[PDB]
């Protein structure tokens, strides 16, 4: 994250961790969706261009974690992946369209003070607070410009219109995802960095104080606006695997 | 899952992060 700061132990009880076996190192982000499920962008594991193909056995996730790399007893709990579900209609070959999967857990995860399930979105909550203008908060361990953040770092950004989306890149920006992130000439800075794809975009409902899940971070504006997965617009998927496990 | 979306440490707690507040702001304007 750029421009962040350190979060607050708890902060993001459904943040997660995709910790690489070898090199051990942290791959991505993700976030807490059940006691058995994890969002995450697709191409944190599978990526053609970069020749990377990570397997469920290529790593593990680390959940309930604050430090970036001390082991945290009693505190963070891991996990073993027991499927890997990336989107069908995910294309990498153009914009990362639908840069979405899931993990699902050999074993259910218990909750804690630290650790704890974000709730998705739904059209009503989406339509309300998916604008421009309103801002989404966005939390990792991805770099910083040292580049590397000890602790969590969070982030607040507000929703640019699609039409500015577009102009800001050659990129066809599709309905499947949206950006985020301040004009040049708003003066403060901040958004997600390398590291911190596969992490939660999310906001708080003020219609019943829930924290909500509306995207994923797909592409990082830097360390120009940073794309994000509308994980509503993708919530028939989601839920087409759930039922299918 | 039915109480997703609460943070132990900060809303059952009646606890505001130190920049929630913000985002509160987002939706107001300023």
């Amino acid at each position: 994250i750029v421009e962040g700061s350190d979060a607050e132990i708890g902060m993001s009880p459904w943040q997660v961790m995709l910790f690489r076996k070898s090199p051990q190192e942290l791959l991505c982000g993700a976030s807490l969706i059940s006691d058995r499920w994890v969002l995450t962008a697709a191409h944190c594991l599978l990526y053609p261009p970069w020749d990377k193909n990570f397997t469920e056995n290529d790593l593990l996730v680390r959940i309930g974690k604050h430090s970036r790399t001390r082991y945290e007893r009693n505190i963070e709990k891991i996990s073993m992946l027991e499927k890997i579900y990336i989107h069908p209609r995910y294309n990498w070959r153009e914009n990362l369209d639908r840069d979405i999967a899931l993990m699902k857990l050999k074993k259910p995860v218990a909750f804690s003070d630290y650790i704890h399930p974000v709730c998705l979105p739904d059209r009503e909550t989406a339509a309300s607070l998916l604008q421009a203008g309103y801002k989404g908060r966005v939390t990792g361990w991805g770099n910083l410009k040292k580049g590397q953040p000890s602790v969590l770092q969070v982030v607040n950004l507000p929703i640019v219109e699609r039409p500015v989306c577009k102009d800001s890149t050659r990129i066809r920006i599709t309905d499947n995802m949206f950006c985020a992130g301040y004009k040049p000439d708003e003066g403060k800075r901040g958004d997600a960095c390398e590291g911190d794809s596969g992490g939660p975009f999310v906001m708080k409902s003020p219609f019943n104080n829930r924290w909500y899940q509306m995207g994923i971070v797909s592409a990082g504006a830097g360390c120009k606006y940073g794309f994000y997965t509308h994980v509503f617009r993708l919530k028939k998927w989601i839920q087409k695997v759930i039922d299918q496990f | 899952e039915a109480d997703c979306g609460l943070r132990p440490l900060f809303e059952k707690k009646s606890l505001e992060d130190k920049t929630e507040r913000e985002l509160l702001e987002s939706y107001i304007d300023g």
